[PDB]
């Protein structure tokens, strides 16, 4: 249609280069391993990323502004959404929780996801329940609002009654630098420029904006559903309860293989015919398979205490 | 060999303490003109028009004095030294680093050297000075930085409650691969190079055998100045001429024997070899105008002579009376 | 022994830039008449009308007299050797590449050679020359462009952040296999051959036993430029005449002894063999105008005579004892 050539004509693009110095320290990192032996801890993680940041930082020559340049560190919860994030078009680095399990420990926190939320309680520190904020997704360009005062929303009004829009774009890298404390990852953002869209066009480059995840498979309820990418060129997906710890990691083609058996005696002897041996990964297929649901109850826990 | 060993998470503190203490007062620089730089003392030029400027305004400083001795005459060397040494009581030690330039690792390189000069220069000029660092990753100055930083490792690790700027006002005299530090440290300082992943050689000052520095031999530091080229090195090696084969050997050998008169006029066992090649190839030369117009040209007290004669036969190993008949036979020939 | 040895993908963007230097500032270029190749200097005209053009046009410019020595007398072959040597302090290096016409690789003759041409013809001769060359893939420029393209991937291996005309503008004299560049390149040479996927002989330059250049032997290059056949190859071999069997032996041996007088007069060892030649066989040979009517005719400074003759014993590794006893011997024969 005509509105395509009519966008494209709108084109009110603004790039700003504010001496950005790009990051190459920070980007085309080895991954490292920061504990000794045994096991990281929370607290030393949180300090190796700290040291990192602000070595790549220093290095680069630029200032940062620290929320307890922009930097932020396990602050998921203290930013309600990352669009406050981003709306400064300023260069942004986190250290978030986009884990790559449904369940199971983190680092050293022990972690779990009811409903859409992650039920996240640190070994260390208030226990923190909020979403994420699809992060690692396909796709390099977001799509983010622009802050703007007060007496701009008024002068806007009369323009944003028609549907017009400024909208940032940026660029975006992680690393996951910690083979011991996979379920993390070290973001990485890059502004672009500002334009002017209209609400009822699409746009070319499939820009995304973030949205909280939907961990929740429709199709098997009171399940939770996720796969990732691995080294080897394999599709993993782990699946689990949800709101409870049990978690399991298996190849998507043989989940495919197995989920449009009929018969659980079927399922079991092609389970056994693979040489999966452990009743722990083979009775929590089945169970997928089959989609038991069971209320799983709420009890107390009591965690150790910090060893600093 | 390109080394990636980053250090531990407590010595960032004191590197970052060491190189705010070498700011120190000099917050802000210009980078010199291209017709300065030029004047002053391709692919050298873009990064010693900055280098020197920073040397000379940071470095140079009265606040970085006490150990940033590479820089200055060798009468200026030979005071400091002296002045050092007198201050320590002839109890000093000595570092040997083993291909420091090839050595150093990515963390040191992009925490010190890189922080010191952005630090220094103006923010306008931080692009410029990032990239110009970007391409040396992958001189003079980068040396100093290393032995200065080391220095702080190892003071900050012996007294780690006093305080910063106290530590780093007790640094002593520095020069690329050569430096002189407190002997109290002897042992820490290897668990220090090893923290940061550097190897590090030392040894105890003997006034038996001399003390090293700068391959220059001190015969007797507690009272005399009088220093001589180091005889460890050039004894074993000064029979044979490294020079390129273009030049004639009487060329080379007039200019390595004017170079030990201008430098080691009266040291023992070397001023016969000088007189002798003197004796030998000189007459044999060319016309020394040639040489001055020759490219391969610079590509080479008397209270003590008594100690200095001593201290040589020390140094070498080698009997007083070996010595007398080494010396009959030099000069015979 | 045909080779499809694709370099890498770094090395393209090397090559572009050598091959976009070459083209210099002669964008256009358009081809010769018949008659016009003809009085220049079947199959080799078909290639040659547009080749010798071209070299005349491009490789002998302004912007390309650096490297492209192919193609100049012999007094000015050495008059630019001597320069190159003076230039270089005596610190220079030869390549001797075997088969270089049996071994460049198919990538390297389309994105070499016939980039050149395209960029150095007109337009509208595309196809003609184009075609040439696919002929040639299934003579003398060759050699010089793949000498000239190795020198340039070595200096950019050396240098890779200086800009690339500034690199190009240090190559050396070149002239087919045989070459002249820096030394601080000798072993990094090889592993630019190795990403071509050719073989580089080098030797470092030896005043003891000379240097060797176009099969010339500079017998004290910093000073003279006094040169003489070269001896390590012509006097193992010299004795052999390999002429084909229907000229008479005479004829032959008298023809190569002429040519070594216009060339080696005043060289020892080989004088008195050349002069041998001309006592025995000369009487016994035929007319010198029925030789110089036959076919087969074109088919074969006093002052440093001392340093000469020492250079040549160098080369020879023959005692002057066993050169005079020689010399004697071949003398009375």
């Amino acid at each position: 249609t005509r509105a395509l050539q009519r966008a494209v004509i709108d084109k009110t693009k603004t790039p700003i280069e504010t001496r950005f110095y790009p990051l190459d320290s920070l980007r085309t990192v080895t991954p490292k391993r920061v504990a000794d032996n045994g096991h990281a801890v929370s607290g030393a993680v949180r300090d190796a990323a700290r040291r990192l940041i602000d070595e790549s930082i220093t290095a680069v020559g630029g200032s940062k502004f620290e929320v307890n340049f922009i930097v932020g560190v396990d602050v998921d919860y203290y930013v309600t959404e990352p669009d406050v994030l981003l709306e400064h078009m300023r260069p942004v680095v986190l250290h978030t929780f986009n884990p790559k399990k449904v369940s199971g420990f983190d680092a050293d926190s022990p972690f779990t996801i009811k409903n859409n939320l992650v039920e996240y309680k640190v070994s260390g520190g208030a226990a923190w329940v909020h979403p994420v904020w699809d992060w690692c997704e396909a796709g390099e360009f977001i799509a983010s609002r622009v802050r703007t005062s007060w007496k701009e929303w008024f002068l806007q009004l009369p323009l944003r009654m028609i549907g017009l829009e400024k909208v940032g774009y940026h660029k975006i890298h992680h690393c996951r630098p910690w083979t011991d404390c996979p379920d993390r990852a070290l973001v990485y953002t890059i502004p672009q420029y500002v334009i002017w869209r209209f609400n009822w066009i699409d746009t070319e480059l499939h820009v995304r904006k973030l949205k909280r995840i939907e961990y929740q498979d429709e199709t098997k309820p009171g399940w939770n559903r996720l796969e990732y990418v691995t080294d080897k060129n394999e599709l993993l997906v782990s699946i689990g309860r949800e709101g409870e710890h049990a978690q399991i990691t298996i190849e998507k083609e043989k989940l495919d293989m197995l989920s449009g058996l009929s018969a659980t005696q079927s399922v079991n002897a092609r389970l056994i015919g693979m040489g999966h041996k452990d009743p722990q990964y083979t009775s929590m297929i089945v169970q997928y398979y089959t989609g038991k649901k069971v209320v799983s109850p709420i009890s107390p826990t009591v965690y150790k205490p910090t060893m600093p | 060999v390109a080394n990636d060993k980053k250090p531990s998470d407590r010595i960032a503190k004191i590197a970052e303490t060491f190189v705010k203490l070498m700011n120190g007062p000099f917050k802000d620089l210009d980078p010199l003109s291209i017709e300065e730089t030029i004047e002053r003392l391709l692919f050298i030029l873009k990064v010693s028009r900055y280098t020197l400027a920073y040397s000379d305004i940071v470095l140079h400083a009265e606040h970085n004095e006490h150990w940033y001795y590479p820089g200055r005459n060798p009468t200026e060397i030979a005071d400091g030294v002296c002045e050092f040494v007198s201050d320590c009581d002839a109890e000093v030690i000595e570092t040997d680093f083993s291909n420091l330039d090839g050595r150093v690792s990515s963390w040191m390189q992009r925490n010190i050297a890189q922080k010191a000069m952005v630090q220094a220069f103006r923010p306008e000029y931080r692009d410029e000075i990032i990239s110009f660092m970007d391409t040396i990753i992958n001189t003079t100055p980068h040396n100093t930085q290393y032995n200065g930083c080391v220095e702080f490792t190892a003071l900050t690790f012996e007294h780690p409650d006093a305080e910063p700027e106290d530590l780093f006002r007790l640094i002593g005299p520095k020069c690329g691969d050569d430096g002189l530090s407190r002997a109290i440290i002897q042992k820490s300082i290897n668990r220090a190079a090893k923290c940061f992943g550097l190897e590090l050689k030392v040894e105890r000052y003997n006034p038996e055998i001399g003390l090293c520095f700068l391959s220059r031999v001190f015969v007797d530091p507690l009272a005399t100045t009088t220093t001589i080229q180091d005889p460890l090195r050039t004894l074993r090696k000064l029979h044979l001429t490294t020079r390129d084969p273009t030049i004639p050997l009487a060329d080379a050998a007039c200019d390595r024997v004017e170079g030990y008169l201008c430098t080691d006029a009266l040291t023992p066992l070397i001023s016969d070899y000088c007189k002798m090649v003197l004796r030998l190839y000189g007459p044999t030369a060319s016309t020394e105008q040639v040489r001055n117009q020759r490219r391969s040209r610079n590509k080479e007290h008397p209270q003590d002579a008594h100690l200095m004669k001593q201290v040589l036969i020390k140094r070498t190993a080698i009997d007083e009376d070996q010595v007398d008949a080494l010396i009959g036979r030099f000069a015979a020939m």
